């Protein structure tokens, strides 16, 4: 039910972010999409990422069908959809890695934890005039 | 450099010929959806025909003070054309002063009978190109 | 299934089966007509000399004959003299289509039991009543 | 050669506001009292009347003119001389 | 030019009219009412042809042939860019001063 | 799609549907004829006794009969006595081809909905007018 | 049946969390779904994890069926669905991994167990003034 | 629709940069393309990198469809298109690779960080007259 | 409203009637006896309409 | 292609199309006959009651009827009353074969556009001239 108005309709913006903008091939129900949007509060990005996960399940279920004259084959859709999904979404890293013992401020901050086991010697023991 | 100039006038010594776009309103309830289009800043007559609960086309003899509403834009009164048996309206050039170009609008038609009851006889989507 | 329910159409079933012959001999159709909503699939019927949307030239003018095949899980019935009931009507494109043939594939398999019908466009003629 | 921007910026200044009918091409030969006229914004170097206007004659007229200051800024000839309400259906001025 | 927005047969995409660049070409229009019947131009007071970002002009209301007509000229091609696609709009003026956009069409000059 | 739009042809639709019978009884065809541009695909129709470009020998001389099948997404209509409209005309090789049959496959599937028509070359005959 | 009212109906919320919202292909019976909802106390999230396994079992059973005209092929739905499941549910981790002997507040608590085997030496033995 | 005027129309420039110029097989809606163009500010190059991903998603969805007469097979378009994409876009590198400790003007700038762990010895320590 | 629980044609799922929110709507009902014939309302004394948890 | 040009045969085309009816009513064939060289492929035509090299027994003696199908890229024409031209002749085994049917497959595809014709052996009869 994409009305071709991404400028105004946030539901259309979500329907663009998750690729379901085709009136003859509507796989995600309007009522389902609205509920996802409300659960995400108003974040179109989170609504879209929820709807994409739901769409994976929706596609994986369907299979080939034949009625007199008309024959639809769907067994190959999931392979392509998953291949695109893991490449474009699952593999996108966000945040930063961690490198232990590289930052003095981090080291001193973590030294304050009382519930931590105590090492016999640390890195800087040979240069502290005050020991400890 | 040159520009030339022109002047034009028209008139007569003592009608309406605007573009018309028609709709049907089934009172029975029974008729991803159509979107009516109207050029922006262009006068356009909008008409609607009533169909009774059996789905004949029904006389508009009854019905008074029918209203038209452009959602979150404005509300206006509508004319009960009892000759052609259609409820009619004409988008005036004042209306476009508060209408956004390109945006999709919802429209509603309300009817007030002789008992004071109000009925919503049509809902439709439109947009002004 | 999804392909068996691609189309939505209206069906007029004469619920009462009390048709009878008048004291004058004229036929009186069953009185109580009831409208219903059904879902199925409609396709052109390609077989032999069948005529789909075929224009017919006659000395009296021009006619149009059409006929289709309908797949659905709803049990529509044709005329039956032993059971004494009349056939159903299917509204396609605003015109009437009388059910003339039936093929019972029900109770054959779990997920693929259905029915097949051949529906013929009703011819144009003026109306007359004989009701007693 | 004036571009569209120049023409649009230009016609914004003219702004006529009255019209007078004349028995023959004109201040001379006035036949009717002036009546106001409102004009729309310019586009593509063209301006058009925003609405209809009613003029009355007791007499024949075959020409017209526009004023604003009371300055004459344009004149023209009616398509057909008419004996005698003369309804001015529309009027436009352009630089093309 | 079908009023009521009905294309006679529901095509797709956009059709482009093509005219030689430096040649006068008589362009006409035909009007059809809300029931596809042919309208008589007697009820039309004036009409303005428009080429976007190029110019606007009054247009000949030919009541004889029952068509609206406009003729290009050499001084007209002094603002038109060769090859570029120009949108086109036709406006009409009623007896009550109503303004209607009867037609929009895409054009280009070879 | 590309193969459905290989050919470009002209279609003459009688936009007005105001044909009527004169006070003398003669037929008067609808007046407003309109030309249109359409795209489709045209192939010979091979079935039964169908005659494609077949030369026919008669005592009066020689005739030529031809008929084809047309695939297109444009909705052409044949004659219909109930709806009271006439058939369309398709210009192939400069000759007229009257639409005689139609097969409605639309609204079946997203990317493959279309129409099929059987068009027969119009026979040669002299012209007469009855207009009132 | 999914009534299109997830905001108000807790059963619709479950039918969304589980992906059985398509009315033409109801795979989980309404009574079964209600029984799961009750047995889970009342927790839409916690009912879905059981409904999904029930759906996996249901899908694994079916095979290819043909009846005159129609034909349905269900042999790949399972291979797609299990692949989606193992990725989106099975591999999702919750909780924390234990690291041995890293928290003094945990070491001293574990020292209170009476049924634990005594060790001859422990990590801090070299600096305990009191011994033990 | 591609109007064949890339020189003047910025949308045509985008429709060329992206390879959706074939009018018979429009895969990206004009409204969607305009929305991408606006959301990218106004940069034809920068809109194409989003339109291409949208097109990948669109192509991955479709499957093989048959309707009486016509037949379209879309199961390999994705396998070809992703192969083209990974070669022409994904593997194209931009920017520079960092090499550690190769530029003195960078080493001395990094020395100003206060939250960096002190090293006992550095490369030039053996020749610093002043020490430190 | 068919008495005896017989749907005239055995459909599936549930059908939902839709009415505009803020508009009066006349809602009627038809009665059919155990043999699908039309019942006359003369034999009815009273009837109570109900909307669950509403009124 | 190679298989479409396996055979070489002669074609007699009546280049002039000025045939007319004498002042006495007799037919006068077009005068200017021209010979040409063409290449194609000739095979027997197997369909229905078609007669290839079939001996026919009659009270008057014995006849021989034959008919074939010809694939070629050359545009041969049959008789046409509207265009007012006569059919071509194909020389096979030294006898005449008149083109009776045509099937237009041209402009369909790049490398496989061609034509199909059904050619019937001309019957034996004595000659008479009516030329004015």
């Amino acid at each position: 039910c994409y009305t071709g108005d991404p400028a105004n309709n946030p539901l259309d913006r979500v329907r663009i972010l998750c690729t379901d903008t085709n009136n003859d091939e509507i796989l995600i129900e309007q009522s389902v999409l609205e509920w996802f949007y409300l659960e995400s509060g108003k974040d179109e990005k989170k609504a879209a990422i929820k709807a994409l996960k739901y769409l994976l399940f929706q596609v994986a279920k369907m299979g080939d069908e034949k009625v007199g004259g008309v024959y639809l084959r769907n067994s190959s859709r999931f392979k392509s959809l998953k291949a695109v999904y893991d490449d474009l979404v699952k593999s996108s890293v966000s945040g930063l890695p961690y490198a232990g013992g590289i930052n003095q401020c981090d080291i001193d901050m973590r030294r304050q934890n009382p519930c931590s086991v105590k090492k016999y010697t640390e890195y800087g023991d040979a240069a502290r005039y005050e020991g400890r | 450099v040159e520009a030339g100039s022109r002047a034009s006038l028209s008139g007569y010594i003592s009608d309406v010929f605007t573009i018309c776009r028609l709709l049907d309103a089934p009172m029975s309830g029974k008729p991803c959806s159509e979107i009516v289009k109207i050029p922006f800043d262009s006068s356009c007559l909008l008409g609607v025909k009533l169909y009774n609960c059996e789905n004949k086309r029904i006389n508009v003899n009854s019905i008074e003070a029918a209203f038209i509403t452009l959602d979150t834009a404005f509300q206006s009164p509508m004319t009960v054309n009892k000759d052609t048996n259609r409820l009619e309206y004409i988008f005036s050039q004042n209306d476009y002063k508060v209408l956004v170009k390109g945006k999709v609008y919802d429209m509603i038609v309300n009817v007030v009978d002789e008992s004071g009851n109000h009925s919503t006889v049509l809902k439709q989507k439109v947009r002004f190109n | 299934m999804r392909l068996l329910n691609r189309h939505s159409f209206v069906v007029k079933r004469k619920v009462s089966e009390d048709g009878y012959y008048n004291d004058d001999g004229d036929w009186v159709a069953s009185q109580d007509i009831v409208e219903v909503n059904c879902k199925g699939n409609i396709q052109p019927y390609i077989k032999g000399s069948v005529k789909n949307g075929t224009q017919i030239a006659l000395p009296e003018g021009i006619r149009l004959t059409d006929t289709r095949i309908l797949y659905t899980t709803y049990k529509l019935r044709t005329s039956d003299d032993v059971e004494w009931n009349e056939s159903d009507i299917v509204m396609i494109d605003g015109h009437e289509y009388e059910v003339f043939m039936t093929m019972d594939w029900s109770q054959q398999l779990a997920h693929t039991s259905h029915y097949e019908y051949i529906i013929i466009r009703r011819d144009k003629m003026n109306a007359v009543r004989n009701s007693r | 050669t004036l571009t569209i921007d120049g023409k649009n910026k230009i016609l914004a200044t003219l702004t006529p506001t009255t019209i007078i009918l004349h028995n023959v091409d004109p201040t001379a030969n006035k036949v009717t009292q002036p009546v106001a006229i409102y004009f729309s914004e310019p586009d593509n170097g063209l301006i058009a009347s925003e609405d209809t206007v009613n003029i009355t004659v007791p007499a024949t007229v075959s020409h017209y003119s526009l004023w604003d200051n009371d300055k004459c800024v344009a004149t023209g000839a009616l398509s057909k001389p008419q004996f005698f309400i003369y309804v001015i259906s529309s009027v436009s001025v352009d630089l093309n | 030019a079908p009023m009521s927005g009905k294309p006679f047969i529901s095509g797709n995409c956009s059709e482009i009219v093509k005219i030689p660049f430096d040649s006068s070409c008589l362009l006409g229009v035909k009007l059809y009412n809300c029931e596809n019947k042919r309208i008589n131009v007697n009820s039309i007071e004036a009409a303005f042809i428009t080429l976007d970002t190029a110019f606007q002009s009054p247009m000949t209301v030919n009541k004889d042939t029952n068509r609206l007509e406009y003729i290009f000229s050499q001084n007209d091609y002094k603002v038109l860019v060769k090859g570029k696609v120009y949108d086109m709009i036709v406006n009409v003026v009623d007896e009550s001063g109503n303004h209607s956009t009867v037609l929009k069409q895409k054009v280009r000059f070879n």
